[PDB]
């Protein structure tokens, strides 16, 4: 944003802005996804308690 | 200078122990032509390189 003209700036942030949103994403999905499987466990121990 | 160097054999040169001067040059505008790539061609001289 300090380097570029404004336009010539907002392709380039463009372009970094989804890269790390899609990192995020998936960084967020996967953890979902354990965090289920963390839930299961914690649902087991319940029982087992 | 009145003698740029011959395209068929150039020779690069480089620069060290300088005040940037983009601005001067840009605002002086004794070239005709200033584009400018990954560096704002409209006085970007805030940088360091």
């Amino acid at each position: 944003l300090s380097r570029l003209d404004p336009p010539e700036a907002e392709v380039q942030i463009d372009r970094l802005i989804t890269g790390r949103l899609q990192s995020l994403q998936t960084y967020v999905t996967q953890q979902l996804i354990r965090a289920a499987e963390i839930r299961a466990s914690a649902n087991l121990a319940a029982t087992k308690m | 200078a009145t003698r740029f160097a011959s395209v068929y054999a150039w020779n690069r040169k480089r620069i060290s122990n300088c005040v940037a001067d983009y601005s001067v040059l840009y605002n002086s505008a004794s070239f005709s032509t200033f584009k400018c790539y990954g560096v704002s061609p409209t006085k970007l001289n805030d940088l360091c390189f």
